[PDB]
RNA sequence: AGGAGUGGAGCCUGCGGCUUAAUUUGACUCAACACGGGAAACCUCACCCGGCCCGGACACGGACAGGAUUGACAGAUUGAUA
RNA sequence: AGCGUGUGCCUACCCUACGCCGGCAGGCGCGGGUAACCCGUUGAACCCCAUUCGUGAUGGGGAUCGGGGAUUGCAAUUAUUC
């Protein structure tokens, strides 16, 4: 629900997935993403709305689940990174078949 | 010709007879029934037909009390009321004549026509 | 689509101009003759008034009913 | 001769009130009567057993296929 | 004095990772450990159709999610144990230290 | 009144009462370990949940 | 929507203090499970931020069966004028 | 080559037909017919016959605080203390 | 025997030993278990052994149908189930 929820928010930021650790008093959720800078806000907006957010609906204690927003190294071989930029480059207004040889022109460059 | 009986009970007997005492007369579905508990929810329209019970006017045969209730157990204190049972379309007028007792006035509604065969 | 029924219509709210005055009758002096019945209900303490109906009194939102 | 009453054929009677065991022509007579009882009234299963159908409450479509 | 850790997870090799680093946590600082007993792995099953309709041959998915328990007694004071299982542990693995 | 009516008839029990958590519908309920969750939802997101197909 | 004025205060102090609020899509919810002892129904909660959206103020997002309010820098506007609130102190997704 | 059958009997059940206010409906060779995880008393429910509610955002123009609007026990009325 | 399941988010609804009442379905007490801990050493069926039966639609078969008794539920009639 979490990945659902964080993929429908932050698609257009470069979206990646989660890792979520449980920890002691503190929950070290790290969302994976391509735009740090993009999904954080301004001046860390988006982190506090988003960790309001998942305290609210979950559940949670007060500030007892603190989000990160970390970097994709080597974006061109994670998936869901290339279907979004690729969702959002026909969404643009761009041609399919420049777009599909675009993103595995990309994908085939990253080295996969 | 002769004087009808519910059980082994005259009429008047049944009557002037408590619910606690009734129960131990009918089937077992309808103790169960009238067990659980007095209506007080939609239920008390069970007790809103109590009182269309207690509008008997002056002697003919009363009007037509009509019911969208069909699961209504036939008090021996219902006999002689005149009941329009929903089919969910129609009012069935139906009279209740003493042998009545214990079953439901749903179940004397056909409420489904029957079935002639064309080919 | 057509139907056989003629429609029913909502209840129209009958609005009263100035329903506030009926409720007192204004003295000579500067004093009042309240009318209508004050609800003794624990809710409204002596503020709202009961309804003069022709047969009983009634109160609005406390729901409270006093027959002769 | 203490036989409950638990273990009889017709227990609670509607016309008596009595418990009894319900023996050959005394049981298709009473049978008649239950049928006749329900039929008088016009109950739906009285009315079921007119008709010559399954009163029990099964699905006609497909068995009862004389 | 007798502290009873229980190490549940999805992953094994996560599991035999974090139970192996608890022995080496309890052999270095020379506490008498009760070795890490396999507990009997539960195999939560759903068997779905796999046709979100009705309409093919009834082919069904059946979706295994192994939990595997693990657990180790340890004749330790309450601080020490404090101390051990605070580091060092990976996200998969779940945790829960019996005082008594 | 139709406060009295609104929500009155009973919703305690049956495929009337419990719903999927994502696509809020009433049928093919995975009730199994308080997943309470539709059968099409649980085989989209099994995966995420760490539910695995090997054998 | 017509709702007690004291609910709509409510929902909107609510939304105002904290810089998101979170609901779960159910009409028939009698107490909102964040905003409960002021005695609010969830409709009331939905139709009052779906009218804060319409014109503008709030942002929506909708997940599974819950729906997310992150208010928008014309919506912290509209409601320090409509509370009558200083505008000295901020929502607490402004604040580090 | 055989084994257990099925097709025959009863019933359970799904489908066509008939019927019906409605008998909700998808799918019809393998690849429709105990299939829709579909064993439906209510709910489910989509069908039928009735009756409630707005849960018609927002923008614009009128009505309007000299009150626009909310709700409301009787007695009728209704199936209903809708 | 061997797979399992078992007290829930909203969500009420768990699996049950043991002791009394009842023929039975079942009821009332009190326990244990969020589980290799309790139900559970899962005292399962077929099978195994000993009676009755005797080629008869028979003690095969248990459809249909009458009367009664309990449980689930707000409600069982178009028989919920037992």
């Amino acid at each position: 629900e979490l990945n659902e929820f964080l993929t429908r928010e932050l698609a257009e930021d470069g979206y990646s997935g989660v890792e979520v650790r449980v920890t002691p008093t503190r929950t070290e959720i790290i969302i994976l993403a391509t735009r740090t800078q993009n999904v954080l806000g301004e001046k860390g907006r988006r982190i506090r709305e988003l960790t309001a957010v998942v305290q609210k609906r979950f559940g949670f204690p007060e500030g007892s689940v603190e989000l990160y927003a970390e970097k994709v190294a080597t974006r061109g071989l994670c998936a869901i990174a290339q279907a979004e930029s690729l969702r959002y480059k026909l969404l643009g207004g761009l041609a399919v078949r420049r777009a599909c040889y675009g993103v595995l022109r990309f994908i085939m460059e990253s080295g996969a | 010709f002769r004087k009808f009986t519910y059980r082994g009970v005259d009429l008047d007997q049944l009557l002037d007879m408590s619910y606690e005492q009734l129960m131990q007369l009918y089937s077992a579905r309808q103790r169960r029934r009238l067990s659980r508990g007095l209506r007080r929810k939609q239920h008390s329209l069970l007790k809103r037909l109590r009182k269309a019970k207690k509008e008997a006017p002056p002697m003919e045969k009363p009007e037509v009390v009509k019911t969208h209730l069909r699961d209504m157990i036939i008090l021996p204190e219902m006999v002689g009321s005149m009941v329009g049972v929903y089919n969910g379309k129609t009012f069935n007028q139906v009279e209740i004549k003493p042998e009545m007792i214990g079953h439901y006035l749903g179940e004397f509604s056909i409420t489904y026509k029957p079935v002639k065969h064309g080919r | 689509k057509s139907y056989t029924t003629p429609k029913k219509n909502k209840h129209k709210r009958k609005k009263v101009k100035l329903a506030v005055l009926k409720y007192y009758k204004v003295d000579e002096n500067g004093k009042i003759s309240r009318l209508r019945r004050e609800c003794p209900s624990d809710e409204c303490g002596a503020g709202v008034f009961m309804a003069s109906h022709f047969d009983r009194h009634y109160c609005g939102k406390c729901c409270l009913t006093y027959c002769f | 001769y203490k036989i409950p009453d638990w273990f009889l054929n017709r227990q609670k009677d509607v016309k008596d009130g009595k418990y009894s065991q319900v023996l050959a022509n005394g049981l298709d007579n009473k049978l008649r009567e239950d049928l006749e009882r329900l039929k008088k009234i016009r109950a739906h299963r009285g009315l079921r057993h007119f008709w010559g159908l399954r009163v029990r409450g099964q699905h006609t479509k497909t068995t009862g296929r004389r | 004095h007798r502290i009873r850790i229980t190490l549940t997870s999805r992953n094994v090799k996560s599991l035999e990772k974090v139970c192996a680093d608890l022995i080496r946590g309890a052999k270095e600082k020379n506490l008498k450990v009760k070795g890490p007993v396999r507990m009997p792995t539960k195999t939560l099953r759903i068997t779905t159709r796999k046709t979100p309709c009705g309409e093919g041959s009834k082919t069904w998915d059946r979706f295994q999610m192994r939990i595997h328990k693990r657990l180790i007694d340890l004749h330790s004071p309450s601080e020490i144990v404090k101390q051990i299982t605070s580091i060092s542990i990976e996200p998969g693995v779940e945790v829960e230290v019996t005082i008594a | 009144g139709h406060q009295q009516l609104y929500w009155s008839h009973p919703r305690k029990f049956g495929q009337g009462s419990r719903s999927c958590r994502v696509c809020s519908n009433r049928h093919g309920l995975i009730r199994k370990y308080g997943l309470n969750m539709c059968r099409q939802c649980f085989r989209q997101y099994a995966k995420d949940i760490g539910f695995i197909k090997l054998d | 929507m017509l709702m007690p004025k004291k609910n709509r205060i409510a929902i909107y102090e609510l939304l105002f203090k904290e810089g998101v609020m979170v609901a779960k899509k159910d009409v028939h919810m009698p107490k909102h499970p964040e905003l409960a002892d002021k005695n609010v129904p969830n409709l009331h909660v939905m139709k009052a931020m779906q009218s804060l959206k319409s014109r503008g103020y709030v942002k929506e997002q909708f997940a599974w069966r819950h729906f997310y309010w992150y208010l928008t820098n014309e919506g912290i506007q509209y409601l320090r004028d409509y509370l009558h609130l200083p505008p000295e102190i901020v929502p607490a997704t402004l604040r580090r």
